[PDB]
């Protein structure tokens, strides 16, 4: 949550580095998790093998994270809006052509843009408007 | 509403208990009879609604859906019995079955007072429809269609389920009276925009909205004739009734979100009607026809007048009645040259006379030649788009030319020319299938002495 | 438990053993009885919502 | 039948459905105060029956 | 008449899965009655 | 190019190409005891570490 | 094995269930899992295959860590309040055990590996009572700790539950296999709830034993653990597999059917909460279940696969025993849903 | 002639009918328990003529 | 929410407080709906056994039907019951927590201000 | 063979054996009163007295 909280208590739009290296870290961290998972279930044929694996999944994730982050956060800053989904999307779509530059792939790169770019503007929506993924039960 | 789905209810215990070749005479006389019963709906009230009980109510806009319910089941078992003469007598009683499931389902779908209530009925009409498509269809392509209808319908309700429970949960009551009268103005932030599209999305998949329309061709096409029928004329209803009703809660969100619909809709008109232009499959032709009269429909709910409510609900009766009509009067010559083909059997007005007059008849209406009930509902939606704004009239006016063309093509090259050389197995006319079109086109034509009883209740 | 059969049943299948305050042999007592005893009386039957 | 049938019926049909609606709140917000505060007959979590206590003198004064 | 699947649609389901990839290609169905023989003894 | 490619592309196709794409990579496991536990001991560390659960 | 020793070791089985619902005591429930667990492990092995010993020793494997990590956690709570009583837990890390101890034996999905495998492994009667009876003890246990669980830890794995049984369930052509995954998506259904509102676990949990009973039942009548083998059904008994789609609807959760009514209940009971994300996210992800059900249904009664010559032999005889309660079992599946308000009984 | 063979075999002639007829009863005590407004609203209310004593049922 | 009610009993189906409230009509339409699964059971019953599914086993068919109105009489009670229990709680809960359930000061739409957004 | 199967069958013609056929059912009492049911019920009944 600390990796979250330094990401979401400095402001939109603003300290740029910041922002970029907060995403960048939960880029590598959960690349780190998903090359855990993938080295427990599907084993390489050394540990070498494995090292690349892990490697690969984390530069990827973490520069989807790093891409994400610049570019979300300079469109903030740049058209001055911080409170808008646009810039979300923009940074969404951005991790999504990166990606697919990383499988080297267009098809890929479009889906993701596109799918990434949405899921990047929800977010910024249900921060706005206090939308829970995991609600507390109430009643 | 009990006097008319008890009788429904009763034609089950019927059709398991009648003798194997009674099935479909007594399947329908007493559909028939139940169609003569729901007539008296039609007697409605210029304010109120006939609301009989606290789970079942009419109106003006659901009194003439329930009559074309009622009098597609016999048309349908009409147009069954054919093709399905070689089947078991325990399976001719199933087809019998999911049709009157299918026709109760829609009863209390029309009349339930309740949202929730309105959702799992119209949720539950997938059933018997996607069994009738998948069990009884003809090629190997109807598993893809129960795929796509199935999936694009459910895609498009779930979000609906979850909408109407949070309403339920914040307003305190999904009953249509109350939810009218307790109505409240929907604000602008993205939590209402996400809840308009939940209310929305289900009911835009199910007319089809250009674009989320891929199912319909696929499903009209692979279905067996009856299933074609509903499909074309009551299922696609759903969209449109379900659209007006749920569009008093979504104001004045509607006026902006309407936009992105509105554009696909008066665009994909233009699209469809294209596309029927170059279809080599007669009824893949006249399945893509339907999308450009729903999506009228569509731009007459979405732009909110009364006249646009009047020419949507008067447009969905006549497609109804129209596009069944097509499919049934394509199905008599698939069922002579087994293919779907158009150009397959040419020239068939000098073989086939009345049944071409029957096809001059249909394609007429399609047309929506004056003063017929098609022509009225689009007019009234044209002059409220217009309104709306001038420049929708050159997109309707395209429209409706390019209507004029593919539905005269279809009539010319299916009836005109010299006929098939190779082709020597169209027999006449039966008297089944000339009755067939006959109940089809007769009350078409005598709406027009009294078009109000489809023109809604904001009449 | 899901089902209180003991309670229903007037039987004590394993109540005896459930808390330290508890009777016991030879009257030996626990280490943090009056603890027990004492949170125990004040958490007695205002639910666990209110004794938290 | 006559108008006023029709009429009256809706009448009752409203009320009903009114109090319905009324009633639902009502209990989503009787819910959420039994959940928050513990002090209703809902939510009550079970804690030690406190006739479970040996209160009998010990083998040392002090317990 | 109406079509029904014949072998060839039927031989899409006998699989070892449902989607055959290279790293289930040496996957084979299992036994009909769930027992394998005996290794070497 | 609308109908018959980027309607089917867009929403049923890619959708359901990565529902399958999803399922060879859930499904296809090598059946070992020992690669599953490894992963427990995963799941678990995480439940146990930045999934703040235990605190 | 003998009659009277495998009706022993039912009872067994049902008797450490039965101990784990009415013990107040923590160390009794902990003997009743270890009662179930003994007890189980000959029954997976009643027909003694080599699969059937490996699907065996997978289970012993699991269940036996998971109830090691749940008396450490019933250790910590001791050593932390000195209370056995089952109630909530006085320790956050002890609570994080417990949960991740009964989500090992429910097989929820960090931890679902087992279940795939061993249903597979054994015999359908074995596979019957392992996706119906064993999940009652772990469910009851986590109604009772409710109040004390994580909500987070929770809801992300019945959330990662519905979504691998889903797309798990896709790839299947085994029987055994595609009821497994199903019944890892109906338990990410019953355990989302599970923070909210334990009513509405119950009532899916009795839902969805009704249409796992029922569809067992049916292919222990068909004789069928493939999906080609079941295609050979309709030309032997075709009201079996009639009945079969119409559960397999049920199952799907189509409207108007009985597997309709825990999803609709539970998304209403979620969005009490203010959740609206999650329980949009689970009905759309349940699509998949119900893909590879109509997928079931397609090969077995929607249509009609090939059949061979040696099936005429078979019409001439009949079952020499019959499915207890499979009626009921498969009108209760499909048709209650008008009797949903009876559902407050379970408060 | 041969009274058994057609009232055995179109005896599931009555049942639509006899079922709408059901409908039409069921519909009738359907209103019976909504008559807590029956000569009472504003717009309709009256007195009841002598030997009368409800307005509609 | 209502297992630690207070005076809960255990393993008790009906609580004697149940008695106070209307048992519900022999021609309950729940308990009709009832008997009709219960027949519907006994058809299922003779067409998987193989037997005629209407005329077979009279007294099975009748079986099914009593037995699932017998349960559902009882199901019907309990259900009935509990929601008047939902009920009583509710409204006492109003009551002893006035200042949660304050009186809403009603108005008239003469005097409450409705913003109007036009349809053009 | 590449499996057994039986060959499609020709269409029959209701007109070969039934010259007088309505279209309804092979068998012409039940063809005859089929149409018959058919036109009494909807033209005479639902089309005239329901207009
Ligand atoms: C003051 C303002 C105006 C007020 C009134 C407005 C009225 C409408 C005005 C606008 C009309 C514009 C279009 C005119 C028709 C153009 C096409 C044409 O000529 O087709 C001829 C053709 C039949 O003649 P045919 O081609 O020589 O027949 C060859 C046969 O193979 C072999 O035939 P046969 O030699 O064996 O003889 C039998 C023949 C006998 O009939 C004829 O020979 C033709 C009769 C024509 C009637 C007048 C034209 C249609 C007017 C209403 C439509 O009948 C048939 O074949 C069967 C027909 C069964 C249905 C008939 C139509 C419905 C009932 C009658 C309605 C009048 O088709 C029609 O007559 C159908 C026309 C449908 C038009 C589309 C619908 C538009 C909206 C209509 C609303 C009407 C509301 C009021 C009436 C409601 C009645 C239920
Ligand atoms: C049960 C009756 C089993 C039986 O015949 O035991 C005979 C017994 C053992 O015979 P065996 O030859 O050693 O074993 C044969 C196998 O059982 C295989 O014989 P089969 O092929 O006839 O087995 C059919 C299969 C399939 O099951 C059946 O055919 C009947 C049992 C399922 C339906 C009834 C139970 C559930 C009712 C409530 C459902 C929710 C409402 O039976 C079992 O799997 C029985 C497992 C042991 C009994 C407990 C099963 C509980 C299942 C439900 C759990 C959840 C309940 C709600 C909580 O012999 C005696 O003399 C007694
Ligand atoms: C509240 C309590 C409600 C029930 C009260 C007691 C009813 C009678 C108890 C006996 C009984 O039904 O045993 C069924 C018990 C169930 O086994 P089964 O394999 O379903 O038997 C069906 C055979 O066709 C059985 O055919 P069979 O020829 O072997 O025997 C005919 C059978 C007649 O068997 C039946 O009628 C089958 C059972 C029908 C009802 C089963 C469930 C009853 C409870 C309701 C469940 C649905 C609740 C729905 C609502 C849930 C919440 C929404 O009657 C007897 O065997 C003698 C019964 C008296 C001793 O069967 C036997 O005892 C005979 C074997
Ligand atoms: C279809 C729609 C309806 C779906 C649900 C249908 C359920 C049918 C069967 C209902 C049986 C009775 C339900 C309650 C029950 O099992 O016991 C009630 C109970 C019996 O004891 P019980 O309460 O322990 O049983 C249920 C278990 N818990 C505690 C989780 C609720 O009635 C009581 O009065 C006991 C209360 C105190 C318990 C200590
Ligand atoms: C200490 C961590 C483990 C290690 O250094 O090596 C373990 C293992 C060796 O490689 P390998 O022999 O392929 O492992 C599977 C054998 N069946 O390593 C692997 O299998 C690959 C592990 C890669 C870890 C990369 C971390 C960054
Ligand atoms: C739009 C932007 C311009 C087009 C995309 C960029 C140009 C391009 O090259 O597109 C084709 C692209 C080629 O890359 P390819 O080799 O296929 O990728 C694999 C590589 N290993 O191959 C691709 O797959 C890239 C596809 C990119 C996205 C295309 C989007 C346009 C097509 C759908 C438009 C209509 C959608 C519906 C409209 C509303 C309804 C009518
Ligand atoms: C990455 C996605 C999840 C991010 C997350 O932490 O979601 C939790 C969020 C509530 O917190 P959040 O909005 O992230 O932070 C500001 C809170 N005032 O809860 C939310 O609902 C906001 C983020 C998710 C919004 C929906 C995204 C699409 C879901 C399908
Ligand atoms: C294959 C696809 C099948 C169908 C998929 C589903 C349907 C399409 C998508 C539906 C969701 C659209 C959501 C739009 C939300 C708009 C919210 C908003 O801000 O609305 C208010 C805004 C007011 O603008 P303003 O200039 O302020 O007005 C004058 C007074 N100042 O006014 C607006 O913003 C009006 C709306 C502008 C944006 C859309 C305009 C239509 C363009 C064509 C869209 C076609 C759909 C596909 C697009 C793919 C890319
Ligand atoms: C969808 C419907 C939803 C509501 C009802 C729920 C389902 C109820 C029935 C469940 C299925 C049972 C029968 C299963 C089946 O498919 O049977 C096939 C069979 C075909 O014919 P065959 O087997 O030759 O008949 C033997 C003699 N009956 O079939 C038959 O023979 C008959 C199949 C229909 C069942 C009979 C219906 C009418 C029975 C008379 C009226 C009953 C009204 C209730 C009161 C009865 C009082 C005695």
């Amino acid at each position: 949550k600390t990796l979250l909280h330094k990401y979401s208590d400095i402001p939109e739009g603003t300290e740029c580095h910041r922002k970029a290296y907060a995403s960048t870290s939960i880029g590598g961290a959960t690349g780190l998790i998903v090359s855990a998972y993938s080295i427990a279930l599907k084993p390489p044929a050394s540990f070498l093998e494995g090292v690349a694996r892990t490697g690969r999944y984390t530069f990827t994730s973490a520069a989807i994270g790093a891409i994400f982050g610049l570019t979300s956060c300079i469109s903030a800053q740049v058209r001055e809006k911080p409170d808008d989904p646009l810039n979300y999307f923009i940074g969404g779509c951005a991790g999504g052509l990166t990606l697919g530059a990383r499988t080297r792939s267009y098809g890929i790169g479009a889906a993701a843009c596109a799918y990434m770019g949405l899921t990047a503007a929800l977010v910024k929506m249900g921060q706005l408007e206090g939308w829970q993924v995991f609600a507390e039960p109430k009643v | 509403m009990l006097k008319i789905i008890i009788p429904t209810t009763m034609l089950l215990p019927m059709t398991w208990m009648s003798k194997h070749n009674m099935i479909w005479i007594n399947a329908t006389v007493h559909s028939l009879l139940i169609s003569l019963i729901s007539l008296s709906l039609l007697n409605q009230l210029g304010e109120n609604s006939l609301n009989f009980s606290l789970t079942f109510f009419s109106d003006s806009l659901s009194a003439p859906l329930l009559v074309l319910t009622t009098w597609l089941l016999p048309l349908m078992l009409m147009a069954s019995q054919s093709h399905l003469s070689k089947e078991t007598t325990t399976r001719k009683k199933l087809y019998i079955t999911m049709l009157i499931l299918l026709q109760l389902f829609l009863i209390m779908t029309f009349t339930a007072t309740e949202l929730i209530l309105f959702y799992i009925l119209f949720e539950a009409t997938l059933v018997p429809t996607l069994i009738i498509i998948t069990r009884w269809g003809n090629q190997t392509e109807r598993l893809n269609a129960g795929l796509y209808f199935l999936f694009y319908t459910l895609a498009g309700s779930l979000p609906l389920l979850v909408a109407l429970v949070y309403i339920q949960n914040t307003t305190g009551s999904l009953n249509f009276l109350i939810i009218h009268y307790w109505s409240h103005p929907l604000s602008n932030s993205w939590s209402n925009i996400f809840m308009w599209l939940a209310c929305i999305m289900a009911f835009m998949v199910k007319m089809p909205l250009y674009g989320l329309h891929l199912w319909l061709p696929k499903a009209h096409v692979e279905a067996p004739i009856a299933g074609s029928m509903v499909l074309a004329a009551v299922l696609l209803k759903l969209g449109g009734y379900g659209m007006m009703r749920i569009t008093t809660i979504l104001n004045p969100l509607t006026n902006y979100m309407a936009y992105p619909f509105l554009m696909l809709s008066m665009w994909g008109m233009i699209m469809t009607s294209s596309i029927c232009l170059r279809q080599t499959d007669l009824k893949s032709l006249i399945a893509y026809s339907s999308v450009s009269h729903m999506a009228l429909v569509i731009v007459a709910i979405m732009i909110q007048t009364p006249w646009s409510f009047m020419g949507a609900t008067a447009l969905m009766i006549a497609h109804g009645l129209t596009s069944s009509m097509l499919f049934c009067l394509a199905n008599t010559n698939y069922e002579r040259v087994h293919s779907r083909t158009m150009i397959l059997a040419r020239g068939l007005q000098t073989l086939l006379p009345l049944m071409a007059t029957w096809w001059l008849m249909a394609s007429l209406t399609n047309l929506a030649l004056p003063p017929s009930i098609n022509l009225i509902g689009e007019l009234f939606i044209i002059t409220a788009s217009f309104s709306w704004s001038n420049i929708t009239i050159i997109l309707m006016g395209m429209n409706m030319m390019i209507t004029a063309l593919y539905s005269l093509y279809m009539l010319i090259t299916t009836q005109r020319g010299k006929y098939t050389h190779h082709i020597n197995n169209i027999k006449a006319s039966f008297t089944r299938e000339n009755a067939l079109m006959a109940l089809h086109i007769l009350p078409l034509l005598l709406l027009t002495l009294n078009p109000k009883m489809i023109l809604g209740p904001l009449y | 438990p899901f089902f209180d059969v003991q309670k229903r049943l007037g039987l004590d299948l394993d109540r005896w053993m459930t808390i330290q305050s508890a009777e016991q042999p030879h009257k030996i007592p626990g280490r943090c009885h009056a603890f027990e005893k004492e949170w125990i009386e004040c958490a007695h039957g205002i639910g666990g919502i209110r004794a938290e | 039948d006559g108008p006023e049938k029709n009429y009256e019926k809706t009448m009752a049909i409203l009320q009903i459905e009114a109090e319905k609606a009324e009633l639902r709140l009502k209990e989503l917000e009787v819910r959420r105060l039994m959940r928050a505060r513990g002090d209703g007959p809902w939510y009550q979590y079970p804690t030690i029956d406190k006739a479970l206590i040996d209160h009998s003198p010990k083998t040392t004064p002090d317990n | 008449r109406q079509w029904q699947p014949d072998v060839e649609w039927a031989e899409q389901f006998g699989g070892a899965v449902m989607y055959p990839t290279k790293e289930t290609a040496h996957w084979k169905p299992p036994p009909w009655n769930d027992v394998d023989p005996p290794k070497d003894t | 190019l609308l109908d018959l490619i980027w309607l089917e592309t867009i929403l049923p196709k890619t959708t359901s190409f990565i529902q399958m794409k999803m399922s060879i990579m859930v499904s296809n496991q090598k059946g070992l005891i020992k690669l599953y536990f490894l992963s427990f001991l995963i799941t678990i560390m995480i439940s146990m570490t930045l999934f703040n659960y235990h605190e | 094995m003998n009659p009277i020793i495998y009706t022993t070791l039912i009872m067994t089985v049902m008797s450490g269930t039965m101990l784990v619902m009415i013990s107040s005591h923590w160390l009794l429930i902990w003997i009743g899992f270890e009662m179930n667990l003994l007890a189980m492990i000959p029954v997976l092995m009643k027909n003694f295959n080599p699969r059937a010993t490996e699907a065996a020793t997978k289970y012993f494997l699991t269940q036996a860590t998971a109830s090691m990590m749940l008396m450490m956690a019933i250790i910590i709570n001791l050593l932390y309040s000195g209370q056995w009583t089952i109630t909530k837990m006085f320790n956050p890390v002890a609570m994080t055990m417990m949960t991740m101890a009964l989500a090992m034996k429910l097989g929820l999905s960090p931890f679902h590996f087992w279940v795939p495998e061993v249903t597979q492994g054994i015999s359908l009667q074995a596979g019957l009572l392992l996706l119906t009876w064993q999940k009652l003890a772990p469910l009851s246990v986590l109604c009772q700790i409710s109040q004390s669980i994580n909500p987070n830890l929770m809801l992300t794995m019945a959330m990662l539950s519905i979504l691998i049984g889903g797309w798990g369930g896709l790839n299947q052509t085994q029987l055994r296999k595609i009821m497994a995954y199903s019944s890892i998506a109906h338990m990410g259904w019953m355990t989302a709830v599970l923070p909210y509102n334990t009513t509405m676990t119950i009532l899916n949990l009795l839902i969805y034993i009704t249409m796992t009973l029922a569809m067992f039942m049916l292919l222990i009548h068909s004789s069928a653990t493939t999906t080609l083998s079941l295609s050979h059904t309709w030309n032997k008994m075709p009201v079996i597999t009639s009945l079969m789609m119409v559960t397999l609807l049920s199952m799907g959760g189509l409207p108007p059917l009985s597997g309709f009514m825990p999803k609709w209940m539970i998304i209403q009971e979620m969005t009490k909460n203010e959740s609206i994300i999650m329980p949009t996210l689970m009905a759309m992800t349940a699509l998949l279940n119900l893909y590879f059900y109509m997928r079931l249904a397609y090969s077995s009664s929607l249509t009609m696969f090939p059949s061979t010559n040696n099936m005429k032999m078979k019409w001439q005889f009949e079952h020499t025993k019959q499915m207890k309660l499979l009626p009921t079992m498969i009108v209760l599946s499909t048709l209650v849903l008008p009797m949903t308000p009876a559902l407050s009984s379970l408060n | 002639m041969n009274v058994l063979q057609i009232v055995r075999d179109h005896w599931v002639h009555i049942l639509v009918p006899v079922g709408f007829v059901f409908g039409c009863y069921l519909d009738r005590r359907s209103d019976e328990k909504l008559t807590a407004f029956r000569n009472k609203s504003l717009l309709f209310k009256r007195e009841l003529r002598p030997n009368e004593e409800v307005t509609w049922k | 929410m209502m297992s630690g009610r207070p005076g809960r009993v255990p393993l008790q189906f009906l609580p004697n407080e149940a008695r106070s409230l209307p048992p519900p009509k022999l021609t309950d339409p729940r308990l009709v709906y009832m008997g009709f699964l219960g027949y519907c059971s006994g058809l299922i019953d003779n067409a998987i056994r193989r037997r005629p599914v209407v005329s077979a086993g009279l007294h099975r068919q009748l079986l099914y039907v009593t037995s699932f109105v017998f349960f559902g009489y009882y199901l019907l009670k309990r259900q009935d019951y509990m929601y008047a229990l939902r009920d009583h709680d509710m409204f006492a809960y109003v009551k002893s927590h006035p200042e949660d359930f304050p009186e809403k000061d009603k108005k008239t739409y003469g005097e409450i201000l409705e913003e109007f957004h036009p349809v053009r | 063979i590449r499996l057994q199967e039986d060959p499609d069958p020709e269409d029959e013609n209701l007109y070969e054996k039934n010259p007088d056929s309505h279209g309804y059912d092979k068998d012409p009492i039940v063809d005859l009163w089929n149409m018959r049911v058919v036109f009494f019920f909807g033209f005479s009944i639902v089309l005239v007295l329901g207009s």
